[PDB]
RNA sequence: CUGUCCCUAUCUA
RNA sequence: GAAUGUUACCGCAAUAGUAAUUGAACUUAGUACGAGAGGAACAGUUCAUUCGGAUAAUUGGUUUUUGCGGCUGUCUGAUCA
């Protein structure tokens, strides 16, 4: 058994908070420190080894790694955090006055017999002329000594039937707090495109709430994995993305037929070696190994070779439906 | 000595107590392992032993000089699917080894029928002495 | 390993070249070449007990 | 073993050696029992204690024993040798009352257990327990001389040289303070200054170099003029097969005359008659005439001081001692010049520009610039290799310009004909 | 002449390399000492390409060949085939060859005229190499040792076969290459002369234990100097 | 990395996919998926099963040779690797896939026609 | 020769 | 699971527990040491045994998918089923 990770009883919720961030160099650009997306799946990548030392060395390896699907985030506020004696406290937030409807049904629990009166009374004060926004951006800028900011996944532009957002809170690790609300201001209502907060071969440790089981209670606990690299940063948008340098071959990585228990692929994705907790269609939060971990494995480049994406379910013996036809050839049903 | 690596932690199919043919023209017909070396001692765990691996074992068959007596052995066969680093599994025909003293040098001649390629990689006098690897 | 002339197999069970005039005669038969040779690979041994049967009465 | 037994371990004093041996009964085993416990409870648990002592002073003895090589039972050479630095019978002795002191050991450990098992009380039983551990520690204190003089022998043996009889060899003779050592020096590995003081090397020292690819090596003896470092050169010499050479001081060193010189190796002559021996010396020459009166004894005309025939000697003592369709080869290789190491401007190899570039686990080597290709632009093979799910290798091939023109021809010759319809 | 070294604390010299008198083989790792040394005794006299079969670094044994081409088993990947084109100059052909017998350098004993193979190997590999290498065959077999490329060595200078070779046996050898053939031993009394050991026509690299007598009879026999 | 073709039903066999047989005769068997296997374990002819690719090219129900089959002949004999060379390869590849779909459906229409 | 076991996993009522 | 106006969202942490473990492959090493025999180590990298948390990307196992196809037997007068 493993007495640090008791009690092994149910997770608080799905969305498993982060409870520690990466140091904060205050002297650094702002960035962010985490992001948030959905699990799909898994799949096969096979890819050459340059690792000095090792016997496979030059050598094309197997390997499995996980597929998680992030859609843009966009941001919708931020939080200012003061020091205290008894650990940081919220002093106040603010919010961008524009709520997606994802978030304004987050805040309820009965939607289609709720009124949506989510935050009209507030919208209407902020269009005011000043004086109530400016002053909790200074207030924070004067007493906060750390910054978070909130953001949303986008639901709507996901395969998922959940149609709800799910809230989550970013510490920013780059300039002065002030400068850290500054470059906020300029990103209310705006997206963080994924391959700004990682890049390939970038080394990243996943949250999130693994598959529950039931009596044995089993499962459904919260658990975190370091040391993930990064293989590949696609673009729903870019086709082709599972064509590597190699096997430039017109194929996104989505499996024939649709992945297994989830949809197709067709927004921003992140690719990383291994697996992660949790299963498909689960809210998973990504942070960037709490430290610098930059040892010759995360340091070394992995050019990819192939990318698998075959029908997963059942079996498979093409990538695409093109080569299925070429090699089948014309059926009874075709004419 | 013999070992030109690191361990791979391939599958385990060959635990303590199974026999397997000689491959090679030392005279001895089978091997009956008795012990792994190098292998963890789990609660209640047969050691196993696996492709590219040094055990113990005593000849069960074969001449009589050979019969009754303890020696090195190198296991060139396994036949339980392994996971290869080039993706695909394979598994060999039948359960094979061959007797060395712990220098790796070969008692016989020269080997007979398939080498496993991760043994010859790591055993060069068992390469030396294979005329068919893989 | 195991390899044998099969195109022998006429004078001989314990088993189981286009020059020679007799293989060719043995050609021009129904029979026959597709899987002979894969006799590992192979109850299709059937078909060569009886391909050998039949060489026997032709010979 | 038998060549330098520097394996033995340690003879700890007799204080030393009871005071461990109690340690380690107190330690291991428990000590901790009530007067309400079980009678037999108590008295396994003071018989495994002593049981216990006795078992760890019967490996302490034991290892002692086998460790110490029995001189009797050894070559002898090197009995004699030991003989000679040490008594032979007072090391025989000693030996003994190492194992008389393990056999009392063991007798008294027995009878306190037989007797042990029925006392009566507590108090009786660790009263018992007591005496035997008295009897155990005053055995063991009547060994502190044997013991400390073990140790001593021990200490001094692991230093003492591997000698090889066996081994083609030959030996350095004559008299002391006659520089025997300086063609030591001169003539293998060995560091022995001149020292003009006679006896400056109070134990033998042996040097190895090679002749002819056959291994050899010289040994150095004090020299002889009815001492300990005296008698452990005439063992040396007598049964040794090494070949013996004689030094001698052609001049005022050392004091002694030719003469004396001469009649020592005359008298010493029935000892090393059979060793095949040599003279080197380091009306005053007239005498060598009867020193070459030996059929198999040279005269070696030298000094010491410099390597003025130390060369042609090592040489001379080898051969007594053995006494007794065309190739093709490329213009390239010809003419590259060797890799002086030494030079810094020699070609730089992979070596240092792994080094210039980091540790061996980090520099990965470039196959890329190495190999040739028709145009160096595009060095930076990306082969795709893949098409499609279509091997790419399997259709590479020049001139298949000309196979894709008769496929086209075939496909115009097809349509035209109406074949696809 | 001779040159002693060790590969990755290794003595089987020939078992990680292959040498020949236009081109030369070695493996791949992150300790390139073995590849400094022999850039030191070839330099850019002749290429030195780095090249695994297989994924295996015991390309001296899985491949062999001469200096009028190289034989690669049917495990290596197209992608090395490839490489060792590139890394070799068209002079010197390249020829995958299909056979049971994958351990080209243990069943395949060749140098620049002649070359012994196991006799089982079939015909048609037989005919490969004597039009791919264009150097006579003979099946052999060295006082009854199968394995004629792992104890034998052969060159345009001489050969070294195993120590146990029965007098007639070196004497048939030497009358079927006319080149004079010694029996003796690498590696301080390895039977594995031709795995511990490496030769051509003016370099001859062997394991550092090699003894003193074992160096100087391996020059002589090959008329070093 | 090599896409095989099954031993059995001559499928392509991606990297990883499928499991490999070895045999005394130094040849692989390959096998894209576990059906394949153990039906090679049962050692069943794969020239009389309805669904096999080598059944279908004896029994003539597809095209069994072609000329745009000859292009994938397994050379053993390496290249220099030049651009050119690699360009106007993919572009035949490419342009010999279309032709051979366009046979493939000529001889489908071809066996086909006639079904009164 | 066998899931007694290395080492447990799965299905049914 | 009621409770502190009600309802929902995002949060800090006093507290209780805690975890990783040991080995081996190579430059350094045939270097220091040493007559020879043998033969280190730091810094660096690469792997491995046991233990623990997860996943099914490939493979092994499992079928009331009963999903397909066949087989011994009988019934719907039989064949289709």
């Amino acid at each position: 058994g493993h007495l640090g990770f008791l009690p092994r009883k149910r997770a608080a919720s799905i969305r498993a908070r982060v409870k520690a961030f990466p140091k904060d160099d205050r002297s650094k650009p702002v960035a962010l420190t985490s992001f948030l997306g959905y699990k799909a799946g898994m799949t096969t990548i096979v890819r050459d080894l340059d690792r000095p030392g090792s016997k496979f060395h030059k050598r094309e390896v197997v390997e499995a790694v996980t597929v998680v699907d992030t859609p843009p985030v966009v941001v919708v506020g931020v939080v200012g955090y003061v020091e205290t004696p008894r650990g940081l406290r919220s002093l106040t937030t603010v919010w961008a006055e524009h709520l997606s409807d994802e978030v304004k049904r987050r805040f309820y629990k009965n939607w289609y017999k709720s009124k949506k009166k989510a935050f009209t009374k507030y919208s209407a004060k902020y269009a005011q002329d000043g004086a109530g926004i400016e002053r909790e951006l200074a207030r924070i800028k004067k007493y906060a000594s750390v910054v978070r900011v909130l953001v949303h996944t986008q639901i709507r532009k996901t395969p998922l039937a959940q149609k709800k957002a799910h809230l989550a809170e970013i510490q920013l690790n780059g300039g002065s707090i002030s400068e850290k609300v500054d470059w906020a201001r300029e990103h209310f209502e705006k997206t963080v495109a994924v391959d700004s907060v990682f890049e390939q071969n970038e080394m990243i440790d996943a949250i999130a709430v693994t598959k529950g089981h039931g009596f044995e209670q089993r499962g459904y606990h919260s658990r975190t994995s370091i040391n993930h690299k990064i293989y590949r940063v696609g673009k729903g948008d870019d086709e082709a993305n599972g064509a590597t340098s190699f096997d430039r071959t017109k194929k996104t990585i989505t499996p024939m037929g649709g992945f297994v228990h989830y949809g197709e692929i067709k927004n921003d994705f992140i690719m990383v070696k291994g697996c992660i907790p949790g299963n498909r269609k689960r809210i998973v939060t990504l942070r960037k190994s709490l430290y610098t971990n930059t040892s010759r494995k995360a340091l070394e480049e992995v050019s990819l070779k192939w990318i698998d994406t075959a029908s997963k379910f059942g079996k498979g013996r093409f990538q695409t439906p093109a080569e299925k036809h070429a090699f089948m050839g014309t059926l009874k049903k075709d004419l | 000595n013999g070992a030109q690596g690191t361990k791979f932690r391939i599958s385990l199919g060959l635990p303590v107590g199974a026999i397997m043919n000689c491959a090679d023209n030392s005279g001895a017909r089978n091997l009956y392992i008795i012990a792994v070396k190098g292998s963890g001692s789990r609660l209640n765990r047969l050691p196993a032993a696996s492709l590219g691996d040094m055990v113990m074992a005593t000849v069960k068959k074969g001449k009589p000089e050979l019969r009754k007596k303890v020696m090195p052995a190198i296991v060139v066969r396994q036949a339980k699917s392994w996971r290869r680093r080039d993706g695909v599994f394979l598994y060999f025909e039948d359960n094979a080894g061959v007797i060395a003293n712990p220098k790796g040098e070969m008692k016989g001649s020269a080997i007979t029928g398939p080498v496993g390629k991760e043994c010859a990689d790591l055993w060069p006098r068992v390469a030396s002495n294979s005329g068919v690897v893989v | 390993y195991h390899e044998t002339s099969i195109l022998d197999f006429v004078r001989t069970i314990s088993m189981l070249d286009e020059n020679d005039h007799e293989w060719k005669i043995l050609k021009k038969l129904k029979q026959t070449r597709s899987c002979i040779e894969d006799l590992k690979v192979l109850k299709d041994f059937k078909m060569i007990l009886r391909w050998r049967k039949i060489a026997r009465e032709i010979l | 073993m038998q060549l330098s037994w520097k394996d033995i371990p340690t003879v700890a004093p007799a204080n030393d050696l009871l005071d461990i041996v109690l340690n380690r009964t107190q330690r291991k085993t428990p000590t901790v029992i009530r007067p309400g416990f079980k009678i037999t409870r108590i008295r396994a648990f003071y018989m495994r204690k002593v049981k216990y002592t006795g078992e760890g002073f019967v490996e302490k003895f034991e290892d002692i024993l086998k460790g110490f090589p029995n001189i009797n039972d050894v070559h002898p050479f090197h009995r004699d040798l030991m003989d000679t630095l040490y008594e032979k019978n007072h090391y025989k002795i000693s030996l003994a009352a190492i194992s008389r002191a393990k056999s009392l050991v063991e007798q008294v450990a027995r009878d306190y257990v037989r007797l042990l098992k029925f006392g009566q009380s507590l108090f009786q039983c660790k009263q018992l327990k007591r005496a035997a551990l008295g009897r155990m520690a005053t055995i063991v204190k009547k060994l502190r001389d044997p013991l400390a003089y073990l140790e001593q022998v021990r200490q001094h043996i692991g230093r003492l040289p591997s000698i090889d009889p066996n081994t083609r060899t030959l030996l350095i003779c004559g008299y002391p303070n006659v520089g025997k050592s300086s063609f030591l020096r001169c003539i293998t590995k060995s560091d022995v200054d001149v020292q003009p003081y006679a006896f400056t090397t109070k134990s033998l020292y042996v040097g190895h170099f090679d002749y002819k690819y056959l291994r050899f090596q010289a040994i150095d003896t004090p020299g002889i003029l009815m001492n300990n470092i005296e008698m452990q050169s005439i063992y040396a010499i007598a049964h040794l097969r090494s070949c013996v050479l004689y030094f001698m001081d052609l001049s005022e060193q050392c004091g002694f005359t030719i003469e004396a010189q001469v009649k020592l190796f005359h008298s010493i002559k029935p000892l090393f008659a059979n060793k095949s021996v040599m003279v080197v010396i380091n009306e005053r020459a007239q005498l060598l005439e009867s020193v070459k009166e030996v059929p198999g004894v040279e005269i070696m005309t030298s000094s010491c001081q410099l390597e003025e025939n130390v060369m042609e000697v090592r040489n001379k003592a080898c051969e007594k001692l053995l006494a007794s369709r065309t190739p093709f080869i490329p213009e390239s290789v010809k003419n590259l010049k060797k890799y002086d190491p030494e030079d810094p401007n020699r070609r730089k190899l992979a070596r240092d520009i792994e080094a210039e570039n980091g540790g061996a686990g980090v520099f990965n080597v470039n196959l890329k610039d190495k190999y040739l290709l028709e145009d160096d632009e595009w060095k930076n093979d990306i082969m795709p290799e893949i098409l499609d799910g279509k091997n790419v290798y399997d259709f590479l091939d020049p001139e298949i310009a000309a196979k894709l023109q008769a496929l086209e021809e075939e496909e115009e010759k097809l349509e035209n004909e109406g074949f696809y319809n | 002449m001779a040159t002693r070294t060790q590969f990755e604390n290794s003595n089987e010299i020939g078992v990680f390399s292959k040498l020949t008198n236009t081109y030369c083989l070695v493996a791949v790792g992150g300790s390139e000492n073995f590849y400094s040394a022999f850039e030191a005794e070839l330099g850019d006299a002749i290429p030195i390409v780095h090249t695994t079969i297989a994924g295996t670094r015991i390309i001296g044994r899985m491949t062999a060949g001469n200096r009028r081409g190289l034989l690669v088993p049917t495990q290596t990947t197209d992608q090395e085939l490839q490489h060792l084109r590139n890394s070799l100059p068209d002079s010197v052909k390249i020829q995958r060859v299909e056979e049971r017998l994958s351990a080209l350098g243990n069943v395949i004993c060749c140098n620049d005229y002649v070359a012994l193979v196991h006799p089982d190997i079939d015909r048609e590999t037989e005919e490969l190499i004597s039009d791919v290498l264009g150097v006579e065959v003979f099946r052999q077999t060295i006082s009854g040792n199968i394995l004629v490329g792992s104890y034998c060595s052969l060159s345009n200078q001489g050969g070294l076969v195993h120590p146990q070779t029965s007098v007639q046996d070196q004497e048939e050898l030497s009358s079927l290459l006319q080149v004079p053939l010694v029996a003796g031993t690498v590696n301080r009394g390895s039977s594995v002369v031709g795995a511990g050991m490496v030769v051509n026509d003016y370099l001859a690299v062997t394991g550092l234990d090699t003894t003193a007598p074992e160096l100087s009879v391996i020059e002589s026999i090959f008329r070093l100097q | 990395m090599r896409i095989y073709q099954c031993h059995f039903c001559s499928s392509p066999c991606y990297p990883g996919h499928g499991i490999m047989f070895v045999r005394n005769d130094a040849k692989e068997f390959r096998f894209c998926r576990s059906k394949c296997h153990k039906a090679f374990k049962q050692r069943r002819n794969p020239r009389k099963l309805k669904w096999t690719k080598a059944f279908r090219k004896a029994a003539g129900k597809e095209l069994a040779v072609d000329s745009t089959l000859t292009f994938a002949q397994r050379r053993n004999v390496p290249v220099r690797y030049n651009r050119e060379l690699v360009a106007t390869t993919l572009k035949a590849m490419a342009r010999i896939e279309e032709i051979r779909q366009k046979r493939e459906r000529a001889f489908y229409k071809n066996r086909m026609r006639g079904n009164k």
